[PDB]
Formats: C-alpha cells, sequence, structure tokens
C-alpha cells in the first residue's frame, strides 16, 4: 500500500 | 491537526525556511510542550531574520512567558539596515499582545534620527512613570532631555509631551513663552499651574483676558478669576461691577463669590432661583451649596414644581404627575414629572414581591406614555431582575439601542435572562463588539502614535488596557459557555473554549470594572436599594470550571486556583454546595486519585445529587428570582456532569449520569409555577393611581411559567 | 457650564447623555479616529459639582476647497436632559465657530433627523439653512428613487456659510453626497 502523504 | 503536521515535515524537507520550521515547532507544541520550547530556543539562538519568522517567535515567547523581546532586539543588532521595520514591527506586535510596559524599549532602538520618533520615545518615559517609584527621576529626567533636545517646538502636541516632565513651576514659565497659540487642553494646564503656584496676578491677568475680550463663558474659568481677584486684594464691588449679563454662569458665580468674602449669600441664591427655576437644571446647581433657612420657606409651570419639590425632598408626588400626565412638547424630549414619579417609586421600593410588581405597572403605565424615557427603563430592567420574568428584559434593552461600548458598562442588566436560542445569539453579538473594538482600538493607538496625537494617546491606551480583561467581558463569555452548554448547540462552544485556554492569565486575575450602575440615579440621591444581582466570583469559577473540563495536561495549577476562591468566597448555602460538586466532580473526572479518595468525593456527590437535599435551592419566597438563577446552575451542573461522562468514561461517572435521571420529574411536582401562580393571584393592590393590574399580572404569570417550565425540561 | 477636551475614556461614563433617543453610539474607531484626526474638535461641557458630563461636541473637518466645498461637518451634538433649554448646545456650536481651525473653513455642514423637533429649532436660531433632504439618510434599507421621501428615516443637510441654496425639496440619496 502507499500512504497518504503521497 | 496531524494533517497539518505531515504538511509542515514536507515544508521542511522541501526547504532542506525559517517560518516553516517555527510553524512545525508551534504544531509539536500544541500537540504536546518542553519539546516546543526548546526547538523556539534552537531556533532563536539562531540568528532570526525575516520579519515574519522574528514575530512568530516573539509570539511564541510572550506565550510561554524575556525570550520574545531577545528576538527583535538580536535581529535589530545583527542587521541595523531594517532596524525601523524591525522595530515598527516589534511596535504593532507588542500593541496587539496588550504589552505596553516595553514600548520604551522599542522607542530606544528606534531612536538611536526621526523626530516623531524621538517624540515617541520621551512620550514613553511619561508612560513608564504611570507605573517603581526608584527608577521614577531618572527616567522624568530622560525624558526632559530628550524633549529640550527638540526646541523651538512646532505644535501644542510637542508642547504637551514636555509638560509631562515640568513641575508645576517649570509649566508656567514654559507656556507663559509660548510663540504658538496654546489650545485647550494647554490652556487649562497653564491655569492649573498658576493657580498651583499662587501666581495670582498672572492668573487674574490671563482670566480677564479669557473671560471678557475672548467671552469665553467657562465656570472653571469664572472661579479662578474671582480668587485670583481677592488674593491679588481687589474688593468685592470691583469684581461685582464687572459681573453685568445674567448668564447662568455669572449667577451662580455670585454665590460663588459672596462665599469667598464671607459675604452673606441669600440674596444671590434668590435671585439665581427667580431666574432658573423655570430651568431642569436649577435644583442640580443650588444643591451644590448650603442653602439657606429661609430659601426653602418659599403652579403653571411644570419645572418650577419639579424643582421645588426637589427642593424640599418631597417624598408622595403623585398629585403633580395626574395635572401632567400627558406627553407634550417634542416627541423625542422625556416628560420632566416622572423626574418626580421615579423618586416616589424608588422611594417606595421594599424588595417585597408585591411591591416589585406593584412598582413594575407604575413603570409600565408611565412609560406608555413617556416613550423614551431610559431611566424608567432601566428601573423596569432592575424590577424584572428581581423575579423570575427572565424573558421580559431583553426587550427593554433593545428598545434602547444600547450598542457598542454600552454593552461594556450596561450588559449586566441582562444577569437574570434565559437561556434560550435568541439571547445566547444576542450574547455571541455582544462578544462580536469585543472583538471589534479589540482591533479597531489596537489600529486607534498606532495611528495615534503615527500622527502626532499624545494629546490623546494616554486614554486611547488606558481604554484599550480596561476592554482587555473586565468583568463585563468574562460575563459575556460566561454566558455563552452557559447556554451553548444547557441547549444542545456547539456553534460556538469549541471558539470560547480556545478562548479560554488561550487566556488562562487573564482568566485568572481580578477583571477590571467598567460597569454602569450610576445612570439610573440621575438627579436623585443613591439611596441602598434593589440591586441587579450580579455574582463577580461566580463568573470566575464558572470560567475556571470550564478550563478545567477541557484541560488536557494537568488540572492541578486551575483547581488550586478553583480551591483558593471557593474557599473565600461569600456565598448562599446553595452556591456554597454547587462549587463544591464542581469541586468533587472535577477531581474525580479530571486528576489521577487512588481507589479510596475516588470514593470518598464520589460519596459526596452521590449523597447529595438528591432532590431531597437540592431542594435548598428554592427560595421561601418563590417569586424570587434566585430561583430560576439557582436552577439554570443547576441545569448546567447536570449537563458538566453528562459532558464529563462522555469525556471521561467511568463506572463512577455512569453511576452519576443516571443518579440525574429523576431531577426534572421530581422538580416538576414541586409545582414551582402554580405555587407562584396562587401567590401573585391572592395579592391585593392600591395602586396610587388608575391602572390596568390585570394585563401585567397575565405577563408576569406567563413570563414565569415559560421560564421555570423550560428550566425544569432541561433537567 | 466648562468645557474641557474630550478624551477616550469619556464613553465609559456618557450613558446618561448617550442613551438619549437621539444621540448614537459609535464604533470604538469612530470616535477614536475623530480624536486622531481633529482632537481640538471634539470637546465636552462637564458640571459644577463633580465634572459630570453635560454634553460634547464632536466635529471634523472635510471637503476639497478647488470644489468650493471644504467644510467644518458637526457629527454629533447632545445636552443631558437636566441641562437643556439653558443655552448649551448653543455655546457648543458657537464655541465650535471660534476655533482658528473652523475659521479656515467655507461652512459648518449636520445631519438632523426630519423628525426631531429640537435639533431644527436649534439650528434655526443658530444661522443654519436647509441645503438638502437626504432619503433614507437615518434608515437601513438603501433606496434609489429620492422622492420617496419618509419623514423617520429623512434627513436635512444643513449648512451655515462661515466668514472666509434655497430649498428643503432638494432630494439626494446618500450615496451622492463624497466630498
Ligand atoms: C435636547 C436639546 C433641546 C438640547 O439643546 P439645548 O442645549 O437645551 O439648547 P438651548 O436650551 O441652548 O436652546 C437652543 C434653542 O432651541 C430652542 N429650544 C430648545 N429646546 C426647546 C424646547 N424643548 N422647546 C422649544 N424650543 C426649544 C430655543 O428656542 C433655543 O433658542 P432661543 O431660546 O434663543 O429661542 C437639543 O438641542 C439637543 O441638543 N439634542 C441632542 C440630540 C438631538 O436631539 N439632536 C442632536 C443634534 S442634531
Amino acid at each position: 500500500m502507499d500512504s497518504e502523504v503521497a | 491537526y496531524t494533517y497539518a503536521q505531515s504538511l509542515i515535515t514536507k515544508k521542511l524537507a522541501k526547504s532542506p525556511l525559517f517560518y516553516h520550521v517555527l510553524q512545525n515547532e508551534i504544531h509539536l507544541k500544541s500537540g504536546q510542550e518542553l519539546a516546543i520550547k526548546k526547538n523556539l530556543e534552537l531556533l532563536n539562538r539562531y540568528p532570526n531574520d525575516p520579519l515574519t519568522i522574528e514575530k512568530l517567535s516573539d509570539f511564541f515567547s510572550k506565550m510561554e512567558m524575556k525570550e520574545s523581546s531577545l528576538v527583535y532586539e538580536n535581529a535589530i543588532k545583527k542587521y541595523p539596515v531594517s532596524t525601523e521595520t524591525l522595530c515598527l514591527s516589534w511596535f504593532d506586535n507588542s500593541i496587539e499582545k496588550y504589552d505596553f510596559k516595553v514600548f520604551n524599549r522599542i522607542f530606544m532602538y528606534l531612536n538611536k534620527k526621526s523626530r516623531l520618533h524621538t517624540l515617541w520615545y520621551a512620550f514613553s518615559f511619561h508612560l513608564l512613570l504611570q507605573e517603581e517609584t526608584d527608577k521614577a527621576s531618572l527616567y522624568n529626567s530622560l525624558g526632559k532631555k530628550l524633549m529640550e533636545g527638540l526646541q523651538p517646538f512646532e505644535n501644542t502636541q510637542e508642547i504637551y509631551v514636555y509638560t509631562l516632565f515640568l513641575s508645576s513651576k517649570e509649566i508656567e514659565q514654559v507656556l507663559s513663552g509660548v510663540t504658538l497659540p496654546l489650545d485647550l487642553e494647554l490652556k487649562l494646564l497653564y491655569m492649573k499651574a498658576m493657580k498651583e503656584n499662587a501666581s495670582f496676578e498672572a492668573l487674574h491677568a490671563y482670566t480677564e483676558k479669557l473671560l471678557f475680550k475672548e467671552k469665553f463663558d467657562d465656570f472653571d474659568t469664572w472661579k479662578l478669576w474671582i480668587l485670583s481677584g481677592k488674593e491679588i486684594g481687589k474688593s468685592f464691588e470691583e469684581l461685582d461691577q464687572k459681573l453685568t449679563l445674567p448668564t447662568r454662569n455669572i449667577s451662580l458665580l455670585k454665590i460663588e463669590l459672596d462665599i469667598l468674602y464671607s459675604r452673606n449669600i441669600e440674596t444671590s441664591v434668590e435671585n439665581y432661583y427667580q431666574k432658573f427655576n423655570t430651568k431642569l437644571c436649577c435644583y442640580a446647581d443650588l444643591s451644590q451649596y448650603e442653602l439657606p433657612t429661609s430659601f426653602i420657606g418659599s403652579e403653571e409651570n411644570l419645572i418650577t414644581v419639579v424643582n421645588n419639590r426637589k427642593f424640599v425632598n418631597q417624598t408622595d408626588n403623585w398629585d403633580v404627575y395626574e395635572r401632567f400626565s400627558t406627553k407634550e412638547g417634542a416627541e423625542y424630549d422625556s416628560n420632566p414629572v416622572n423626574e418626580l414619579t421615579l423618586r416616589t417609586i424608588v422611594s417606595d421600593l421594599d424588595s417585597s414581591p408585591q411591591n416589585t410588581i406593584k412598582n413594575i405597572v407604575l413603570l409600565k403605565h408611565l412609560l406608555e406614555q413617556d416613550k423614551y424615557n431610559y431611566k424608567l427603563k432601566l428601573w423596569l430592567m432592575k424590577l424584572y431582575s428581581q423575579l423570575n420574568t427572565n424573558d421580559l428584559i431583553f426587550p427593554i434593552y433593545n428598545g434602547l439601542k444600547i450598542r457598542m461600548t454600552q454593552h461594556e458598562t450596561l450588559n449586566y442588566y441582562l444577569t437574570t435572562t434565559n437561556p434560550s436560542k435568541i439571547n445566547l445569539d444576542a450574547w455571541v453579538d455582544i462578544y462580536r463588539f469585543y472583538l471589534t473594538s479589540k482591533q479597531e482600538i489596537k489600529e486607534s493607538i498606532i495611528q495615534g502614535f503615527d500622527n502626532g496625537v499624545f494629546n490623546k494617546l494616554e486614554g486611547f491606551i488606558n481604554f484599550s488596557k480596561r476592554m482587555q480583561n473586565s468583568i463585563s467581558l468574562n460575563f459575556t463569555v460566561a454566558k455563552i459557555l452557559q447556554i451553548s452548554t444547557i441547549l444542545g448547540t456547539d456553534g460556538y462552544l469549541n471558539y470560547f473554549i480556545h478562548y479560554l485556554k488561550t487566556n488562562e492569565a487573564l482568566i485568572v486575575s481580578d477583571y477590571t470594572d467598567n460597569r454602569d450602575f450610576k445612570s439610573e440615579w440621575n438627579g436623585l440621591e443613591k439611596i441602598d436599594c434593589i440591586d441587579v444581582p450580579v455574582n463577580d466570583v461566580a463568573t470566575k469559577l464558572k470560567l475556571l470550571v470550564y478550563s478545567i473540563v477541557f484541560e488536557d495536561q494537568d488540572a492541578s495549577r486551575l483547581l488550586k486556583v478553583f480551591n483558593k476562591i471557593t474557599s473565600n468566597a461569600k456565598f448562599s448555602v446553595f452556591d456554597n454546595l454547587l462549587y463544591k460538586l464542581y469541586f468533587n466532580l472535577l477531581k474525580i473526572t479530571k486528576t489521577k486519585l487512588n481507589p479510596q479518595e475516588t470514593q470518598s468525593l464520589y460519596n459526596y456527590l452521590q449523597k447529595n445529587l438528591k432532590t431531597d437535599k437540592l431542594k435548598i435551592l428554592i427560595p421561601e419566597n418563590l417569586l424570587s428570582g434566585e430561583l430560576t438563577q439557582n436552577l439554570t446552575n443547576l441545569v448546567e451542573f447536570i449537563k458538566i456532569v453528562k459532558l464529563l461522562a462522555k469525556r471521561h468514561p467511568s463506572s463512577y461517572m455512569n453511576q452519576l449520569v443516571n443518579l440525574v435521571k429523576p431531577f426534572g420529574k421530581e422538580f416538576k411536582n414541586l409545582k414551582l409555577v402554580q405555587r407562584q401562580h396562587e401567590i401573585i393571584d391572592s395579592m391585593d393592590f392600591e395602586p396610587p393611581i388608575s391602572v390596568d393590574i390585570s394585563q401585567t399580572k397575565l405577563e408576569i404569570k406567563s413570563s414565569i411559567e415559560d421560564c421555570v417550565v423550560a428550566l425544569l425540561n432541561s433537567l | 457650564t466648562s468645557i474641557k477636551p474630550f478624551q477616550m475614556e469619556d464613553l465609559f461614563e456618557l450613558n446618561p447623555v448617550n442613551l438619549d433617543p437621539l444621540t448614537e453610539n459609535f464604533n470604538v474607531s469612530f470616535y477614536s479616529q475623530y480624536l486622531i484626526e481633529w482632537p481640538q474638535l471634539f470637546y465636552k461641557s462637564v458640571e459644577t459639582p463633580n465634572g459630570q458630563a453635560s454634553g460634547y461636541m464632536m466635529a471634523k473637518t472635510e471637503g476639497q476647497l478647488s470644489k468650493k466645498e471644504w467644510h467644518t461637518h458637526i457629527t454629533a451634538v447632545t445636552v443631558l436632559d437636566q441641562y437643556r433649554r439653558i443655552g448649551l448646545a448653543s455655546k457648543l456650536c458657537l464655541e465650535l465657530e471660534n476655533l482658528t481651525q473652523v475659521k479656515d473653513t467655507l461652512f459648518i455642514d449636520l445631519f438632523v433627523k426630519v423628525t426631531n423637533t429640537l435639533g431644527r429649532i436649534l439650528y434655526e436660531k443658530l444661522g443654519y439653512s436647509v441645503f438638502r433632504r437626504v432619503v433614507g439618510y437615518y434608515g437601513r434599507e438603501i433606496q434609489k428613487d429620492r422622492n420617496k421621501i419618509d419623514d423617520s428615516v429623512d434627513a436635512f443637510d444643513m449648512r451655515k456659510l462661515l466668514p472666509r441654496e434655497n430649498g428643503e425639496k432638494v432630494y439626494v440619496l446618500p450615496n451622492e453626497i463624497v466630498f
């Protein structure tokens, strides 16, 4: 999963 | 909050600038605190160089209590290129922080050359002097030599600031030598100086020119003229023969001139009366002096009857009223007869509910014709504050067109109003006044300095100071928090919790009082009487209660303050119970205690959160407004119990929330409205005039029912 | 009785004068701005006994001399009810004509409620003439027909010429008075 802050 | 933090790190990474780092440190402070103070101190050790950055760092150090000053001082020394913009920033930033003490320090850097800025520096030495008797002489001497450095002075404002550092004997020599035409400010000071210095030959000459050649007609100046005259030897006749015209000022001066030459007063007193009995000012003027026996010895003119009755101090005046009950003259004027009717009503007030209700009918009756009589309106509000008729005061208040600064001096008339959403909105709007006036006075102080108006700057400064933390400001916040939590609405609740958390230093200090307890007494003698039921200490305690409810780190400090205040409180029996309940409830929920301490405090809450105990909140006179005022406070307490059981859930809190479920039905069975209706229905009035009692009875009954029931439905 | 300069803190004690129905209570901004920009044209009358405020004059200077419109304006006069009918408001308005700063201007301006009987009597005796009727000047609703006059909200702009029209029927709207 990547993450929100991106 | 947390998305702001990730945003700030993004920014700091990109910079990898100063203003962003500061903002991040501030967030870390909010989230947390020592971490942030370290970060800020680290940032201060690095040479702050940007204006906005340096401004934010100074505000951070003011928040956490001498490092804010040292942010700007560093920047000023290390980059003198910008020293003026840095100083002006510091100045504006200091006015907004109500930090008036630092002014001299800013002005010193900013002077080390503009002439206006020298004036600022000098003026600031006066402002310091208006606080430390050990350094008085040095400050006075410093500002004095600053102003001598600027001679010749160019205007009366410069001259004014010079006088701030001069003795009375220096002031007279300076002003006698001024080439510029003096303003009124300085003329008064010149005369003050000459009177204090017994320079009477000079005084008499100066006043003669003003009064006679200039036809100034100033009573204060007239008094200095006859005083200077006797001292330089002139006789009664030489002065009196110069007093021809029958102006109001000269007529009264003849009395003052008789007094000064120990001559007999009666002829001058009778001459004034015969010339001014047709004017409403007559009584206030002659009441200044010791009027002779014989003059009290002594119609087609109402104002003459008014005066004469006031001279004889006549308490019953209803005869005159039916002669002149009909409003005549200009629409917007008042009926002078009601100077006497109001006198009779105030003398008849005896704080018993029947007398209150009777005098309400009378006041309402007189306002039917004297639509704009403000004193009747204020007294009518005062009588309504004695009962549970809580929704009847706001209409009178708004009809007076109370607005802006008047709220600060008069909003206490609304002390007993009911917690309706309509009133909440009115209260929020009063708060809007405080917000806007806060900004306007700050900008007016800045601009007063940018122009050269030292004549009025101390007034501006003190005006701001007196509004920063007044009981009227805090009562407004207490009210908004109370009504907000009583209803279900929270549109502004979070805003004002933030005000408390941001201003704890103010909240726990002594509040300034600018309230007007004088205006309803204008042209009467202030006897002891009924009062609007204010409770300033409770206002503080309430704000402390909410401050503690929403304390997230450590509630012990605020609770010591709370306990110190309640311990000296002077409360009634129920108010004492109520803040002990708050004490025990707050400490259970907001402080770490061991299982035994907790059970102890819980059992006190358990013992007394019962109607049989809280029944003591009900006054013996059921028609007293203490009833709803206490009820309101009980409702607010219960809401705070329920809020805390959510914020800090526990089995104990669950038992208290259950304990308070039956209160509503139980107090409803005390039949508080019915009993009040029964008392009113059994009152016999013989009013001193023909008035319809029934509509006031019907209005009062309906207002009592509506207000009590709304509180009872809130339990 | 005695006249003293106005200072901002006097607002805290002006209620007996400013609760009168024809006396407006302005923003802190407004009072202070006058004290900043025309400090000698804001002054008060005090009582004999305690220095109780009897009334005040709040005035300004405004306008372009090239446009013949450089004048002194009265934004507020009022006398405490106890001290009326004894020359006091006249003393306040005439003392204004005496100041050098006012003498420098061409005329004295003021608005008065059409329904305000005593204010009109005051300026009539002082030598003021009705220069124009300002339509809705004191009213909330901003209106476009100058002929929809309304005595409860309209104003008479009064002028008195100083040493340096002939209709009460010129209807003008508030936003055409610019200076
Ligand atoms: C209340 C008010 C009457 C006080 O004024 P004042 O200082 O008493 O005025 P004076 O007593 O000096 O008299 C001024 C002139 O007006 C006339 N006048 C004043 N009060 C009067 C009254 N009640 N009935 C009839 N005429 C009156 C007088 O004739 C007098 O001139 P004269 O006596 O030489 O003919 C009014 O002028 C005022 O100042 N109101 C303040 C608020 C307001 O209504 N308007 C604001 C100014 S636009």
